[PDB]
């Protein structure tokens, strides 16, 4: 998944004329293996039996990355690297 | 890593 | 289908219609200037003088310039999307600064003539911005003429290039190829920009991070001294020498704490903005420094000669700041001027050796004023300023007789790259083969002869035009006979 | 409304922000009527041992509230199951 | 696929199946006539560089269009496809064949078709597995370097360590102050002298064993193929793993899957799908190509042999010493352990088509597909490292995404206007789109290796700014192709297409191209029966195509953010722009003659081409006074003239033997006919090359004569001057006016290969050779190992001992204190002939699988790749290059032994 939020600059009815932007990327991978042996038979005419044996492995791995920036003054020049430094820097996001 | 030893010719083609 | 795809993070070049657009392009001009006039580009003309000796750490990077290797120094440096360095990088960054200042100046002139600004304060600010751009055009043209044009005491040149300057563009177009101007045309253009810009900029300094009238006076005095006219140099340096006090320190650690910090240094006329995150850079060529935990360890590619160390008396404050005894942990001296600034640090405990750009300080205005006063025949002013500068620096001069001036100017401006211009202007030959190395550093700093002898009047004091020019327009006359 | 250049000439002519005679509709200003589209085409079949099922489809649902809450998917499916020989049978379910 | 009158060369499936590399186009070196494949690195993640009929443009790309099953793909995507799924590969090197492809199909089209299931009563199950090792191919150039004792004596005599210095003083009090550095570190303090001798003057260290290794390679796949009377399927799952042969780690690893499905629904509809996907891990050795100290093949050549990176056990240490250093230098396995790097890329390509025949005749076909790549890479700088500059660590995470869509809708109506007059009309539409972005974040200041999430860094001045990069394009195209065929022997083809791209301006983006081809079957009209001749066709074509591969936003005049303070933003000028950028037009005339022989046991093809590039896209070198590096412009022209001929045979002997052969050849003459700023020549600075009007891309340097035997100086010929009867005139002062255009081309003119194949009752042997003739390269490493002027701390060649002195005055290497130049004594003749692969296979006989019905076949092969090279190049590899041989990752040498069970 790949998610993008934005807050636009040069807006009169807002508290700041500066814009913000945030970009996240999500990933999750699941793997599964199941192996199975079934034998069905009949001892007599009046008896049926079914035997089943099996193995199963389930695995999951998830991950989130995400980064934000602020201090924009135009709608065109709003990439994530064209923000203001200093006090407008934040720590990124990361979860596993 | 390390120190770079200079006088290379810049490759084009 | 519409197939129109337009870039992200990029807008179009338009004429100026607002006042905030003029402010934005002016801030872009200053951030471009910070990556041009920084000390990393003036290391090449500093090593080429007779003060440095390459150590055994050198990987042929500084060895063309120190040992005068004219087979490499002809076509030297890169300027492309990977690297910008060398003589070709020095040419490219000042031509880029000149062209972008031209675009800013012509666009704000046309916006002033079309009456797009609202109030009168916007007109006054736009005229101040125009003068601040004229100063930067003057600086770019002067620094190209400094390296790529001959001083008048030259003997053998390529035929027709003794009274030539550089290619002079006065309006922005990137599709122009043409011949070189003369020296008189370029110098009247520089001095017209400076004299038109002094009459508009205000009397007192607005900010230390922007061009003022003090910087225009200081630059005009520097150009007039390097031209050879001492009366106008003294007359321009007298207007700025008494507004900036020297560093008042009592020992070497106090001088180190006040000198190295840009924010508290009380004698900076002009400097670039620097933070820990925006505007800082490491200049570790002349000292070779590397952080290690909490301290610094040095591995220099070139160390000074013994006659350079013997200029400083033992009680001088600059003999532990400007040059330091830190080679092989205690054994020898290196040039430690651009070490670090403790404000631009990630963690306050651990060094990262980041500095900022400084464009002018008042301790060069003193030296311009003393040299011009000595040459125009004025003895009390030269003493009045040389005793003051050398007593504020730690060890006072006894007699003022233009040997003390040469020694003090060599002591004060080390690392800034003014010695090659001085030894051209003073008729000093090289004598790199005659000097001895530092005796404590043997095994590390040894004797390498010059690969080309450089007497007085050698052509190779001025650089050769880079080989993208002389290839794209063949009406460019080159400098060197070879 | 007089401090803003976008509203200083709109008060009294097109913008009446305070109206006391007949009251406003705050259900029309916060909820709406919202469309929904579907569409799907599938191919099934099969033969001597082999069977398949392919499909491609589209879904669009827009939320009824004015602050946007859409959901839109473009999807595809291919189920497949073959009998290779007398003892082995292979198969795959692919989806995106 | 193509036209009857086109020049199409088809490569079968036996040239693509069992190859031990992830570079599929490397398997085609010396296989197609006129196609020049050169791979310039032995990195497992490196990729090939193809040029069909010479280089075509000076600024734009010359790569072909790469097409897998209709959708055009990059070569890094084809790197993630199992080549046991490929049925054939056809190279359309013409103008009447590349008429329905239009992005950059002036450069040729490489068409790859995947396998579909041949339908029967029982499907087929094959299981391939393979394992092999990979080595370095040339360890000869380090048999000429100095030893340790000779290097220290040469350095002491040459004044590098100072005047009045004995070899014993430099040996003892200078260099063996490695006790002082190792005594400051707690892990090396009590290990120096016991099991750690970083400076060793008795023995000589082996740096080839420290910097290179023997790597493994493995692969395996299971594949099912079947089908009924209507439908058909081919499924395949696989695995490939290749390790790099350097200690600096580089690897390629992928897990692939493919399902090709095709179904006849009813009497008017036919649908199909080609689904593919992979999970791949790449890592490239990203320090090669540059000069560092103990890195690469430059490090095996130039490190001083008295520096030991090993232990007393013979194993590699963690650090070594170099004199003057302030900290130890990490070896490659330790630097790769404190700087980890993982990449994981998920790839999915889904194609599909629906074909409708409403009436007899016309056939409406619609086709659509999407390629989606999601890459996620991470790198660290581990904390608490004693041999670092800081005890704090960093971490950087990036997330890449690419998405490419394509739609193609054609309608073909085929009919017969009489008994013996055939016609065919085709019209079509094509829309290609791309968008991609990179997002990235970083963090610094970690103190423990378990608390290293990206949200756990320092929070002050240790914060930084993220990364973000977006790119996109689009192509729209319409085409039509008509065919006419007379009675059976005369065929004419006509073609008209219209191409628009997003890379050009809004009133310059559209172009019109056309093609006319013709084939004449001389054997089926003129000489209808003969005893020896069996087929004779004569084809001839003229066409016009276009090239548009330059980069996305290159015609706009732009402005970017250049901040000054942290309060307000600033704007600088980015580019100059070019409002009238348009396509690059290429016209090609082709005339070919194909012939057969004794019941098709011998066959031959001869083709003559002329190719002309008008209005070429040059990234012109704007002069430095503009303030911009370069600018893309439509200026210049070029021309390529050549011939290529092919011939296949069968020379066999008896009932059981089957011996065959083949050969290729191609000569290609380039010529530049118009340059950019009204110039007649342009010398590219610091490359050693030139573009001059009338001649190909040549080399440009001074001519080294020898040395002056009376003074010891280096001497060069002054160009164009002869004195009295004598010889030419020399001079000992190096000027830039001594540089002459050499008649030696940058791109190699002669390219070819050949092949041998023999067999017996099951046992078979195959051998393919590939040669390049006419190649020259500047050896850059011989600037560093063959000079006495500078860089005296490195290891040098053994010839520098026998240098010119007043005592030793009958040598031929110069005096010591002189720098070398990049002149003719550094141009090496890099032409080669290489045995590409040597395969020995043995199909197990059908008598063993008589009664068992679960296994129906088996096949065992041995294989050796790159095991012979015939050169004069003294530089570890002739192929890795392109006018300058830098610190190169040489080509591998593989030994592979696999099996195949068709059960
Ligand atoms: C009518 C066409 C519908 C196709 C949509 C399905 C798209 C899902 O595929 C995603 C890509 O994954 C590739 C599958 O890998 C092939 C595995 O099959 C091999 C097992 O036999
Ligand atoms: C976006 C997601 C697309 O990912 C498609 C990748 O599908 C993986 C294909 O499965 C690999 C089969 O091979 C594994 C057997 O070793
Ligand atoms: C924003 C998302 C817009 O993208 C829509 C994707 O649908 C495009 C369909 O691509 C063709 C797939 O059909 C091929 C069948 O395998």
């Amino acid at each position: 998944t790949r998610t993008s939020s934005k807050r636009m600059p040069n807006n009169p009815y807002d508290s700041t004329p500066l814009g913000e932007r945030r970009e996240r990327a999500y990933r999750d991978v699941s793997k599964s293996f199941t192996n199975t042996a079934e034998y069905k038979f009949s001892i007599d005419e009046k008896h049926d039996l079914t035997a089943l044996m099996g193995h199963e492995y389930i695995e999951y791995e998830g991950d989130v990355i995400g980064a934000s920036s602020k201090g924009f003054e135009s709608d065109k020049l709003m990439l994530l690297s064209q923000g203001k430094t200093g006090n407008s820097l934040s720590l990124p996001e990361h979860r596993v | 890593s390390g120190a770079t030893t200079a006088t290379t010719t810049t490759s084009n083609s | 289908c519409e197939l129109d795809r337009d870039p992200e993070g990029k807008d179009f070049q338009q004429p100026y219609t607002s006042f905030v657009q003029t402010k934005q392009n002016r801030d872009g001009l200053y951030a471009l200037l910070r990556n041009t006039e920084n000390p990393r580009m003036h290391f090449y003309q500093e090593l080429q003088s007779d003060m440095y000796c390459t150590t055994i750490t050198d990987g042929n990077s500084l060895a063309p310039f120190v040992n005068w290797d004219l087979g490499i120094l002809n076509d030297h440096g890169r300027a492309d999307e990977d690297e910008v360095s060398g003589i070709a990088g020095y040419y490219f960054v000042y031509n880029r600064l000149n062209q972008q200042a031209n675009a800013f100046v012509n666009n704000t002139e046309a916006a002033l003539q079309n009456q797009v600004y609202k109030n009168s304060t916007e007109i006054a600010n736009a005229k101040s911005f125009l003068a601040e751009g004229k100063v930067l055009q003057a600086l770019a043209i002067w620094r190209l003429m400094d390296r790529f044009s001959f001083h008048e005491s030259v003997t053998e040149v390529n035929s027709g290039a003794k009274d030539l300057g550089v290619i002079l563009l006065k309006e922005y177009n990137p599709g122009y190829i043409g011949p070189r101007a003369t020296k008189a045309q370029c110098y009247d253009y520089i001095l017209s920009r400076l004299s038109e810009a002094i009459e508009v900029l205000p009397e007192n300094r607005e900010s230390v991070l922007y061009v003022s009238r003090d910087y225009a006076y200081a630059l005009r005095a520097r150009i007039y001294l390097a031209l050879g006219e001492y009366g106008k140099a003294a007359a321009d340096a007298k207007m700025v020498v008494d507004k900036y006090p020297l560093i008042g320190a009592a020992d070497a650690s106090e001088f180190e704490n006040i000198y190295r910090s840009d924010a508290n240094n009380p004698e900076i006329i002009f400097r670039g903005f620097a933070s820990a995150t925006l505007g800082s850079f490491t200049a570790t060529t002349l000292n070779g420094a590397a952080p290690a935990g909490k301290d610094i360890k040095y591995n220099p590619s070139a160390v000074p000669f013994q006659w350079v160390v013997d200029l400083y008396e033992n009680e001088d404050f600059r003999k532990s700041v400007y040059i330091a005894k830190v080679v092989k942990k205690d054994k020898g001296y290196l040039v430690n001027k651009f070490l670090e600034d403790k404000a631009y640090r990630d963690v306050q405990d651990k060094p990262n050796l980041k500095v900022g750009a400084r464009y002018f300080s008042v301790a060069e205005v003193y030296l311009i004023l003393v040299e011009s006063a000595l040459q125009t025949g004025d003895t009390p002013t030269a003493e009045k300023y040389l005793k003051a500068l050398s007593k504020a620096r730690g060890a006072e001069v006894s007699v003022v007789n233009m040997e003390a001036l040469q020694a003090e100017r060599t002591r004060e401006l080390i690392g800034e790259g003014s010695r090659l211009r001085d030894m051209v202007r003073w008729s000093i030959p090289n004598n790199h083969d005659a000097f001895e190395t530092q005796p404590g550093l043997e095994g590390f700093a040894n004797t390498t002869p010059l690969k080309a002898q450089a007497p007085v009047g050698f052509y190779a004091y001025t650089w050769e035009f880079p080989q993208r020019d002389r290839q794209t327009n063949p009406q460019l006359i080159k400098n060197w006979p070879i | 409304y007089g401090n803003y250049d976008s509203l200083k000439d709109e008060y009294g002519k097109t913008l009446f922000p305070v109206d006391f005679n007949h009251d406003a509709d705050w259900l029309k200003a916060l909820f709406k009527t919202a469309p929904t589209s579907q569409g799907d085409i599938s191919f099934s079949g099969g033969s001597q041992g082999t069977s398949y099922y392919a499909s491609i489809g589209y879904f669009d649902q827009e939320g009824m509230a004015r602050e946007p809450a859409n959901f839109k998917r473009y999807s595809g499916r291919l189920n497949f199951e073959s009998r290779i020989n007398e003892w082995l049978k292979v198969g795959a379910n692919l989806s995106g | 696929l193509s036209t009857v009158s086109g020049s199409v060369a088809k490569v079968s499936s036996e040239k693509l199946a069992e190859k031990p590399v992830a570079n599929i186009m490397d398997a085609l070196q010396g296989q197609v006539a006129g196609m020049q494949v050169m791979t310039t690195s032995g990195d497992p993640t490196a990729v090939a560089s193809v040029e069909i009929h010479g280089t075509g443009s000076l600024g734009a790309s010359s790569a072909p269009l790469y097409i897998v099953d209709g959708m055009q793909t990059s070569l890094d995507v084809v790197a993630t496809m199992n080549p046991n799924d490929f049925e054939s590969m056809s190279v359309l090197k013409d103008a009447s064949a590349t008429s329905i492809y239009g992005a950059r199909a002036a450069n040729g089209v490489v068409f790859i078709q995947t396998k579909k299931g041949k339908m029967s009563e029982r499907g087929r199950i094959t299981f391939n597995a393979s394992y092999g090792i990979s080595q370095i191919l040339n360890t000869k150039p380090l048999d000429n370097m100095m030893t340790g004792d000779e290097l220290l004596d040469f350095q002491v005599k040459a004044g590098f360590w100072g005047n009045n210095q004995t070899v014993q003083k430099v040996k003892d009090m200078i260099l063996a102050g490695a006790e002082d550095l190792y005594g400051n570190y707690d892990s090396l303090k009590d290990e120096y002298g016991k099991t750690l001798f970083p400076v060793d003057f008795n023995h000589d260290a082996d740096w080839l064993k420290a910097l290179f290794k023997t790597a493994p390679t493995s692969q395996g796949d299971i594949s099912f193929s079947g089908g009924s009377q209507g439908t058909s399927y081919y499924a395949s799952i696989g695995y490939f793993d290749q390790e790099g042969m350097a200690r600096e780690p580089a690897n390629f690893k992928r897990y692939s899957g493919r399902l090709n499905f095709e179904s006849r629904i009813n009497e008017w509809l036919k649908v199909g799908a080609n689904l593919s996907g992979a999970i791949a891990n790449r890592r490239s050795a990203d320090y090669f190509g540059k000069y560092y100290m103990g890195s690469g093949t430059f490090g095996v050549l130039t490190m001083p042999r008295y520096y030991n990176p090993f232990d007393v056990n013979g194993d590699l240490a963690d650090v070594y010493y170099m004199y003057g250093a302030t900290r130890p230098s990490m070896t490659e396995p330790y630097f790769a352990k404190m700087r980890p790097f993982s990449s994981e890329s998920h790839q999915a390509n889904v194609n599909g088509f629906a074909q409708i025949t409403p009436i007899k005749g016309l056939t409406l076909k619609a086709q659509a597909g999407v390629d989606i790549t999601n890459t996620r890479t991470s790198s660290k700088r581990m904390p608490n490292n004693p041999y670092d500059s800081t005890p704090l660590g960093e971490r950087r995470e990036r997330a890449y995404r690419d998405v490419s869509k394509s739609f193609t809708n054609t309608a073909e109506y085929k009919f017969s206007i009489d008994e013996k007059h055939d016609l065919t009309a085709l019209m079509g539409h094509e829309y290609i789109e791309y968008e991609g972005d990179v997002i990235g974040a970083s963090s610094k200041g970690f103190e423990s290796d378990k608390l290293m999430l990206l949200s756990q860094g320092k929070t002050g001045n240790s914060l930084s700014l993220p990364e973000h990069r977006v790119a996109e394009y689009a192509y729209l195209s319409f085409f039509s192709r008509f065919n006419y065929g007379f009675d059976k022997w005369m065929y004419i083809d006509f073609s008209v297409r219209n191409d628009q791209s997003s890379r050009f301006g809004s009133n310059n983006r559209s172009a019109w191209f056309y093609s006319v081809g013709g084939m004449f079957d001389i054997y089926n009209k003129f000489i209808q029966e003969s005893n020896w001749l069996s087929d004779l066709r004569l084809k001839m074509s003229y066409g016009t195509t276009g090239n548009s591969e330059i980069g996305n936003y290159n015609h706009q005049a732009l402005v970017t953010v250049n901040n000054y303070t942290e309060d307000a933003m600033g704007l600088s000028i980015s580019t100059a722009g070019n409002p009238d950028l348009s396509w690059e037009k290429q016209s090609q005339f082709n005339f070919g003659l194909a012939a057969g022989a004794f019941n098709n046991r011998l066959s031959a093809e001869v083709d003559f081409y002329v190719r002309t590039t008008n209005d070429m896209l040059i990234d012109v070198p704007m002069p430095y006074i503009s303030g911009f590096f370069s600018q893309y412009q439509n200026v210049g022209s070029m021309k390529n003239t050549g011939v290529d001929l092919s011939l296949k045979g069968t020379i066999y002997q008896n009932k059981d033997w089957n011996v065959y052969a083949s050969a290729n050849f191609n000569y290609n003459r380039q010529e530049i006919t118009k340059l950019f700023f009204g110039l007649n020549k342009y010398m590219l600075p610091n490359t050693g090359t030139i573009w001059e009007i009338g001649y190909p891309n040549s080399f440009y340097m001074a001519e080294y004569a020898g040395i002056d035997k009376k003074t010891g100086k280096q001497l060069w010929y002054v160009p164009g001057q002869v004195d009295a009867d004598g010889n030419k005139v020399t001079t000992s002062q190096y000027s830039a006016d001594l540089e002459t255009r050499i008649d030696k081309s940058v791109t190699p003119p002669i390219t070819g290969g050949f092949s041998l194949g023999a067999s017996w009752k099951g046992l078979s042997l195959d051998a393919d050779f590939a040669y390049i003739v006419g190649k020259w390269m500047i050896n850059n490493d011989r600037y560093f190992t063959e000079n006495g002027g500078g860089l005296m701390q490195l290891n040098k060649d053994k010839m520098l001992l026998n240098a010119w002195t007043e005592d030793n005055k009958e040598t031929d290497v110069p005096k010591l204190g002189q720098s070398p130049q990049f002149d003719t004594h550094l141009l090496e003749n890099a032409s080669f002939l290489r045995l590409k692969n040597l395969k020995l296979t043995y199909v197990l006989p059908n008598s063993l699988f008589a009664g068992q019905n679960v296994i129906g076949g088996a096949r065992v092969y041995l294989m050796a790749r790159n095991l012979l090279t015939v050169t004069k190049y003294k530089g570890f590899d002739p192929e890795a290059g392109g006018n300058v041989g830098k610190n190169q990752y040489p080509n591998s040498k593989q030994y592979v032994a696999g099996i195949q069970l068709s059960f």
